C-alpha cells in the first residue's frame, strides 16, 4: 500500500506539473 | 496652410512602370508622366473653374467627378 | 489559473483573464492605475497563443495617446506578436 | 406587385412616376415606359450570374472589386457602350513586353 | 497655488509657529 | 470588479506629502476683477437661468 | 550575393505588382498633390469622404494608360523602355488640347 500511495501521489503531482495542454507528437516534438 | 510635392518616387513610380509593362528604365520615366498628369489635371481644373467662375456657383455631390473625367477623357467606376 | 508553461498584479489579471476566456465571459477589470491592467490584457493575448492554436486577428482599442503603451509594451512583453501598421488610412 | 406585367420585379411607382415625367419626352405614346425598367432587369440578370461565377470561383464567396474590374473589361458589348471608363479599387492588366523582357 | 486675502510674505513665517 | 488599490506592496511604495502656497491679488489683478463683476452685473451675470 | 540578370528580377518585380489589388501608388502625396491642385484657385470645397479615393484612381488610370501607350510606342521604337518622346507621341496624338 505504501508504495502504491506514493507511486499514485507522486504520478498525480508530476501529472499535474506536465498536464496543462500537451499536443501531437508531431506537433510537440 | 498648404502642402506641396516632393518628386514622385523613385519606387511607387516605379510600380507604376511596373503595372505599365517596364522592367528596366531610362532617364526619362519617372518625372516626366507626373508632367502629364499635372498638364491634364491643369486642363481639367482651368474647364472646371472656368464653369464655375462664368456662373460663380459651387458643386455638387461625388457625382461629378465620373462626368467630369468622362468630358476629360479617362472617367472612373467604383461605386 | 488554466495557464500554459514579470509581477504579481499583471499575472493576477492573467489568471482572472484567464478564468474569464475560457469561460467565454468578460470582466470590469477596474484595476486602478499603476497596477498594469493593459500588461494582464497582454497577458491574456500572449496566453491565447499557448492555451490554443486560436489566435486570429485579434483587436484592441484605446486612447491614441497609449499606442506605444501597447506596442512597446509588446516589444517589451512578449515581442512575439507580428504586427500590420494602420496609418494613413487612405494611402498609407 | 406593381412590376409582374412582363416578368419585371424592379420598384414601378416611383419608376412609374420618373419615366412619365422624364422630362426627355412630351408622352410616352403607346409607349414602354417599362422598357427602362426591362433593361434594368436584363442588366441586373447578367451581373447575378457573372457576379455568382466569380464569387464562387477563386476559392472564395464574396466579389473583390478586382474580379468586377475584371468582368467588366472582358465584355466587348460593354467596351463599344462607353470604352471611356476604368474600374477602382484593383489594378490594371498586367503587360510585360518580349522586348522589355530579357 | 491659492488665491488668499491679498497677502505675501507668509509662506512659511506663519509656519515657523505652526511648525 | 477587479479593483485593488494602490496599498497592496507596502513598504515600497513612496509617501504623499502636499505644499500649500498662497499667491496674494495684485492691484491690476483686483482692478480686472472688479472691472469683469460689474460688466457681470450689467450683463446679470448670465447666471440664472 | 545572389545579384542575378537585372530584367527578370524586374521581371518578378512585374509579376508581383501586377497580380493583386495592391495599391502600386506609395501616394498620399498624390493626395497633396490633388489639393494643391484644388486650393490653388478656390477654397471651401466641403467635398465627400471617399472621394479622394476615386480621384486617385481616375488619375491612375491616366499615368498607366499613358504608361502601357507610351511602352508600345517605346517598343515602336528602337528602346523597350519608357522615354519622353514616346509619351509625347502618346499624349499629342490624344488631342491634349
Ligand atoms: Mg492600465
Amino acid at each position: 500500500e505504501k508504495k502504491r500511495k506514493i507511486i499514485q501521489e507522486r504520478i498525480r503531482k508530476h501529472k499535474e506539473q506536465e498536464s496543462q495542454h500537451m499536443l501531437t507528437q508531431e506537433e510537440r516534438l | 496652410l498648404r502642402d506641396n510635392i516632393q518628386g514622385i518616387t523613385k519606387p511607387a513610380i516605379r510600380r507604376l512602370a511596373r503595372r505599365g509593362g517596364v522592367k528596366r528604365i531610362s532617364g526619362l520615366i519617372y518625372e516626366e508622366v507626373r508632367a502629364v498628369l499635372k498638364s491634364f489635371l491643369e486642363s481639367v481644373i482651368r474647364d472646371s473653374v472656368t464653369y464655375t467662375e462664368h456662373a460663380k456657383r459651387k458643386t455638387v455631390t461625388s457625382l461629378d467627378v465620373v462626368y467630369a473625367l468622362k468630358r476629360q477623357g479617362r472617367t472612373l467606376y467604383g461605386f | 489559473d488554466v495557464p500554459v508553461p514579470l509581477r504579481t498584479y499583471q499575472k493576477q489579471g492573467l489568471n482572472w483573464l484567464a478564468s474569464l476566456y475560457n469561460n467565454h465571459t468578460n470582466g470590469i477589470l477596474a484595476d486602478e492605475m499603476g497596477l498594469g491592467k493593459t500588461i494582464q490584457t497582454i497577458s491574456l493575448l500572449a496566453y491565447l497563443a499557448c492555451e490554443k492554436e486560436n489566435w486570429g486577428p485579434h483587436l484592441i482599442v484605446v486612447p491614441t495617446s497609449v499606442l506605444l503603451n501597447w506596442e512597446m509594451e509588446f516589444k517589451r512583453f512578449a515581442p512575439g506578436f507580428k504586427v500590420l501598421t494602420y496609418y494613413g488610412s487612405p494611402q498609407q | 406587385s406593381r412590376s409582374a406585367k412582363a416578368g419585371l420585379t424592379f420598384p414601378v411607382g416611383r419608376v412609374h412616376r420618373l419615366l412619365r415625367r422624364g422630362n426627355y419626352a412630351q408622352r410616352i405614346g403607346s409607349g414602354a415606359p417599362v422598357y427602362l425598367t426591362a433593361v434594368l432587369e436584363y442588366l441586373a440578370a447578367e451581373i447575378l450570374e457573372l457576379a455568382g461565377n466569380a464569387a464562387r470561383d477563386n476559392k472564395k464567396t464574396r466579389i473583390i472589386p478586382r474580379h468586377l474590374q475584371l468582368a467588366i473589361r472582358n465584355d466587348d458589348e460593354l467596351n463599344k457602350l462607353l470604352g471611356n471608363v476604368t474600374i477602382a479599387q484593383g489594378g490594371v492588366l498586367p503587360n510585360i513586353h518580349q522586348n522589355l523582357l530579357p | 497655488f491659492v488665491s488668499e486675502h491679498t497677502i505675501e510674505s507668509n509662506i512659511l513665517k506663519k509656519a515657523n509657529q505652526k511648525r | 470588479l477587479l479593483r485593488r488599490l494602490k496599498a497592496d506592496v507596502e513598504k515600497q511604495m513612496p509617501a504623499k506629502y502636499e505644499h500649500i502656497v498662497y499667491c496674494k491679488l495684485s492691484k491690476r489683478q483686483r482692478f480686472l476683477y472688479d472691472d469683469f463683476m460689474s460688466r457681470a452685473q450689467t450683463k446679470a451675470t448670465l447666471a440664472s437661468g | 550575393p545572389h545579384r542575378y540578370k537585372p530584367g527578370t528580377v524586374a521581371l518578378r518585380e512585374i509579376r508581383r505588382f501586377q497580380k493583386s489589388t495592391e495599391l502600386l501608388i506609395r501616394k498620399l502625396p498624390f493626395q497633396r498633390l490633388v489639393r494643391e491642385i484644388a486650393q490653388d484657385f478656390k477654397t471651401d470645397l466641403r467635398f465627400q469622404s471617399s472621394a479622394i479615393g476615386a480621384l486617385q484612381e481616375s488619375v491612375e488610370a491616366y499615368l498607366v494608360s499613358l504608361f502601357e501607350d507610351t511602352n508600345l510606342a517605346a517598343i515602336h521604337a528602337k528602346r523597350v523602355t519608357i522615354q519622353k518622346k514616346e509619351i509625347k507621341l502618346a499624349r499629342r496624338l490624344r488631342g491634349e488640347r
